[PDB]
């Protein structure tokens, strides 16, 4: 019932630069000047890790550079000087009131420069063409900005059914991402093409980042 | 060290119980209290509930009220969580922490995954992605539930490892993890993808071998 | 079952300090019958102008009672912090034949606001609480003072200007210093007069509010309201027990200046009240505006024959404990 809002949903922080996430409580979580609100750190298949507790109390071994302010219903967490490790989400979450309740939270980048992904095509393998299907794979790893776009080519026309796309969470050492892109298709349609094209747009060239192989030529 | 230690992943079909435990070590249990959290992929956390393990009293939301019901067993240090009439919205991951009332939950056990689903498990096909550095691949297709474990070498080979959340279509899971090594490392030396799934009770090791023509 | 509202939301209760010592004072009252201390009007028939022999509940000549307190909490500045009680919640006494009470009898005068003794102020009545059952025994973490099944709560509230009498079944609750929770000292009722007690909007729910922040109300089969005249006048309070049911009795309606207790309500409790005791109250207030509230005085009742003398107006004026001594015996046969 109490409902915390937190601003922005998102932020990009180079190196060595402060980070400021802000949380609005509802009504006041502050008892006289003490206010029940705790800060959390997620990164991606962890669970959370306390951050801050009571407003601006630091959890036991928690970097200095995370810092929590604010009294009332307002409430901030500064991260100064910001490190790689720090891409994460960030939850405000409040134990003044049941239930107890967490920010919808603020996802953490951090900026490095751009970086042009690495492209990997695969045809189907033999094992899975034995099973009836064909499944064509692309890696698209390690760039920068996280914005890209992928068309499938076959034949030179594009193809937009039958195709899984997953992303990665930004690394947290060198700052870049990755992304899977699966176009799978019956053994039969697929023997029925032969030029197969992954093709990617992303802000580091003019032209987009084609891959293909052909059928035929191994 | 402290340490809470959640149960294994479950498969239920809805409407069935679980009972998740989170056996705790490394600090005073009976003075503490343990809180049940919830959370969905790409969502934030939702509080269930919190048990004071000294006296054995308990506060939950009352969202979820009727459908759980935690309890200790001081003894072992233990906290238990009883979710009963479970529905398809009640697949996440479950959190035990310590913590609960006006205590920031400072420690977390691992999570325990929740599917609630009438799908039948799908074991994984497991398909090898053979094409200075190369890239090479692991095909992990048609399989549930959740999740799938991925290592490349037994272990041994971690770095240049990209492996992919799994995306759901049509009740089945597809991922795919991707290795990248020096070209004098491959084919010369072997690389094989390691993929465990045990909910169907199944490991697949699949050597990646060049490709012929 | 009657619905009391909801459950208090925090997640947690409010930390008790508990020192007795501050609250042991030396300040006797003691029940003088030959002014009608602690009497309680014969029911069913009045008498004027004529002197009787009567067999009824009474206290007894010289009764000290028990002495009773309520203090400022703790504050820092403009901040409010721990309460400050005396240890009554721990203090489970026999009901027996029910008891009569002595309020707000230092009012006007010089007093001290206890949490600072060297602070004087002008002391104000405050109405006690009480916490009546049948079943008791201890917390989890062994402290007395537990009510089991379903319990009597005499709460006032509104900044002493209502009465609130329930039955309810008390279900410890389980946030930090909560009778089920961590660091347990004691549960406590508290106001905050800056935002609870100014005029035209007295919080009539502010002792409630605190009280739920203890115990879940559970399967309550009545909550009765009783308004109070607010003023600074002495009164006397009674409380006794019959196969009818609970009986409240008062001075205010009746005889407010004389203090005979008459009968204003009687509750739909069946159960035989064995146990009862006080329940600490504390004022939150900030340090520049502590108060000082008068003690009350409880004292038992007991079947005895008193000689009761009635005035013309038809009240009781004077009174003697016939068995107190052989000369009362004597008195009594006029
Ligand atoms: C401060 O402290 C004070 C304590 O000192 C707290 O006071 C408590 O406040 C709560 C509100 O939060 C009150 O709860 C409400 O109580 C009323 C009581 O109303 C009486 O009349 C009801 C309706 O009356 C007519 O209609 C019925 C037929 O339906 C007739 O029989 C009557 O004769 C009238 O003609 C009546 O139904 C009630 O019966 C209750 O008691 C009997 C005997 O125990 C039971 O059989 C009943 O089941 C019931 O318990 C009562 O006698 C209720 O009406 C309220 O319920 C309505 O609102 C709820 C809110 O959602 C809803 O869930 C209910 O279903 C119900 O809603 C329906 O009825 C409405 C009214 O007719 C309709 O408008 C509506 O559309 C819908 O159809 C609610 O339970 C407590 O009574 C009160 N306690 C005391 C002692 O005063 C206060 O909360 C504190 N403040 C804070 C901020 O904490
Ligand atoms: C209240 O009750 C009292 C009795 O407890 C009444 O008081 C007295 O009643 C007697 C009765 O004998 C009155 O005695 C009378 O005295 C006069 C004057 O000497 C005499 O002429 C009569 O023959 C009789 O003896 C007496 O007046 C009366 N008062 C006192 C002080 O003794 C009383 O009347 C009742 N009513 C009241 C007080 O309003
Ligand atoms: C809660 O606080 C009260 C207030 O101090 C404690 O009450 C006091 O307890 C002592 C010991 O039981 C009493 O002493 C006894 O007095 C009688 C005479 O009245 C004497 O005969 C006994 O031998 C004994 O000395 C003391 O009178 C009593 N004071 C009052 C005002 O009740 C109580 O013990 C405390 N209880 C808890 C659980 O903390
Ligand atoms: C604290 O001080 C207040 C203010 O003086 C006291 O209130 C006053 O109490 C007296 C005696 O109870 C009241 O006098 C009575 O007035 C009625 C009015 O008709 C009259 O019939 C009686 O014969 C008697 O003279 C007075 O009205 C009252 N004043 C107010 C404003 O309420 C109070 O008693 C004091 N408290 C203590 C504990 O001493
Ligand atoms: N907050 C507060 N509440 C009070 O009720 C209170 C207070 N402060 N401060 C002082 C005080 C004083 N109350 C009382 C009660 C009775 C006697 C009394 O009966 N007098 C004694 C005199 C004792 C002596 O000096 O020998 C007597 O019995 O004669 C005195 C003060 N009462
Ligand atoms: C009266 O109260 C007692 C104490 O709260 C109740 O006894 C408890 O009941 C619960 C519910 O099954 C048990 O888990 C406890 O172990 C019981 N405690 C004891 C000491 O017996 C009792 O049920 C209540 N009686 C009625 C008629 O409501
Ligand atoms: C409050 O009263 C309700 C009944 O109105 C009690 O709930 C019942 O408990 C019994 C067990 O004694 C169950 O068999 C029933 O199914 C419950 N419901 C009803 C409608 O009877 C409840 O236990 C009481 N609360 C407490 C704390 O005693
Ligand atoms: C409650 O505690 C008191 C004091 O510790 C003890 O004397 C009493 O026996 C206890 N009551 C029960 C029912 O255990
Ligand atoms: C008690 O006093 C309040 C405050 O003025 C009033 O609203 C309410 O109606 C009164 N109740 C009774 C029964 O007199």
């Amino acid at each position: 019932q109490l409902v915390l809002t937190q601003s922005p949903a998102s932020l990009a922080v180079s190196l060595g630069q402060r980070a400021t996430i802000s949380c609005r409580a509802s009504e006041s979580v502050d008892n006289y000047g003490i206010s029940f609100m705790n800060w959390f750190q997620q990164k991606p298949g962890q669970p959370p890790k306390l951050l801050i507790h009571t407003a601006s109390n630091q959890g036991s071994g928690v970097p200095a550079r995370f810092s929590g302010s604010g009294s009332g219903t307002d409430f901030s967490l500064n991260i100064h000087p910001v490190e790689d490790d720090d891409t994460a989400m960030y939850f405000c979450q409040q134990s003044e009131e049941v239930p107890l309740t967490f920010g919808a939270g603020t996802k953490l980048e951090i900026k490095r420069t751009d970086a042009a992904p690495t492209v990997s095509i695969f045809p189907p393998s033999s094992e899975q063409l034995t099973s009836g299907g064909a499944s064509v794979v692309c890696f698209l790893n390690n760039f920068y900005p996280k914005d890209i776009n992928v068309k499938w080519k076959i034949d030179g026309s594009e193809r937009q059914n039958g195709v899984l796309n997953s992303w990665t969470d930004q690394d947290s050492k060198d700052s870049t991402y990755s992304m899977s892109s699966t176009l799978t298709l019956t053994k039969d349609e697929y023997e029925r093409h032969n030029s197969y094209t992954c093709e990617a747009t992303h802000k580091t060239s003019t032209s987009p980042i084609v891959k293909s192989f052909n059928r035929n030529e191994c | 060290q402290v340490q809470l230690q959640q149960s294994g992943g479950e498969l239920v079909k809805p409407g069935a119980s679980v009972k998740l435990s989170c056996k705790t070590s490394g600090f005073t249990f009976s003075s503490s209290y343990i809180s049940w959290l919830k959370q969905k992929p790409g969502q934030s956390l939702e509080w269930i509930a919190w048990i004071y393990a000294g006296t054995g009293g308990t506060e939950y939301n009352q969202k979820f009220t009727g459908k759980a019901q935690v309890t200790v067993d001081t003894s072992s240090s233990t906290a238990y969580m009883q979710f009963s009439s479970l529905t398809t919205e009640d697949s996440a991951i479950y959190y035990c922490a310590r913590g609960g009332s006006s205590f920031a939950m400072d420690y977390w056990g691992q999570g325990t995954s929740v599917t609630v689903s009438s799908a039948s498990t799908t074991p994984p096909s497991v398909y090898p992605l053979a094409p200075s550095m190369v890239t090479l691949g692991c095909l992990v297709k048609g399989y549930f539930p959740e999740p799938v474990t991925v290592t490349w070498n037994s272990g041994s080979l971690s770095s240049g490892v990209h492996t992919f959340p799994a995306v759901l279509q049509s009740d089945l899971y597809t991922l795919s993890s991707s290795v990248t090594v020096p070209s004098s490392t491959w084919p010369s030396e072997t690389v094989t993808c390691n993929v465990a799934h045990p909910a169907s009770s199944t490991k697949v090791d699949k050597k990646i071998v060049p490709r012929d023509c | 079952y009657v619905d009391v509202g909801p459950d208090s939301v925090k997640s947690a209760c409010i930390e008790v300090d508990i020192q007795q010592t501050f609250f042991d004072k030396t300040w006797p009252r003691p029940i003088d019958v030959s002014k009608a201390d602690g009497i309680i009007y014969p029911q069913g028939r009045t008498y004027s102008n004529i002197t009787i022999t009567y067999q009824g509940l009474f206290p007894y000549q010289g009764d000290h009672g028990d002495m009773y307190v309520y203090s400022a909490g703790h504050a820092t500045g403009t901040t409010p912090q721990k309460l400050f009680v005396a240890n009554y919640s721990q203090d489970v006494k026999q009901f027996a034949n029910g008891f009569v009470v002595r309020i707000g009898a230092a009012a006007n005068s010089t007093g001290t606001v206890i949490i600072s003794p060297s602070t004087s102020a002008t002391i104000r009545k405050i109405y006690p609480a009480f916490m009546l059952g049948s079943s008791v025994g201890n917390f989890s973490d062994g402290k007395m003072g537990r009510f089991f099944n379903h319990t009597l709560v005499l709460l006032p509230d509104g900044c002493g200007t209502l009465l609130r009498a329930f039955y309810c079944i008390l279900e410890p609750r389980s946030g930090n210093h909560c009778p089920a929770g961590n660091s347990y000292t004691s549960f406590a009722t508290y106001h905050t007069p800056a935002t609870d007690c100014s005029d035209g909007n007295y919080n009539r729910n502010a002792s409630l509010n605190s009280f739920k922040e203890y115990f879940n109300l559970r399967n309550c089969t009545f909550m009765y309201t009783y308004n109070i005249t607010e003023d600074e006048i002495l009164e006397w309070f009674g409380i006794t027990q019959t196969a009818q049911g609970v009986h409240l009795f008062s001075s205010r309606y009746v005889d407010l200046y004389g203090g005979n207790m008459f009968q204003f309500a009687t509750l739909p409790v069946y159960d035989t009240i064995k146990y009862y005791s006080i329940i600490p109250h504390s004022i939150r207030s900030i340090q520049s505006d502590r108060k000082a509230w008068a003690a009350f005085y409880v004292y038992k009742l007991q079947p005895l024959t008193f000689l009761l003398d009635f005035s013309v107006d038809g009240y009781i004026r004077r009174a003697i404990d016939c068995g107190f001594n052989d000369l009362s015996q004597l008195h009594c046969s006029y």
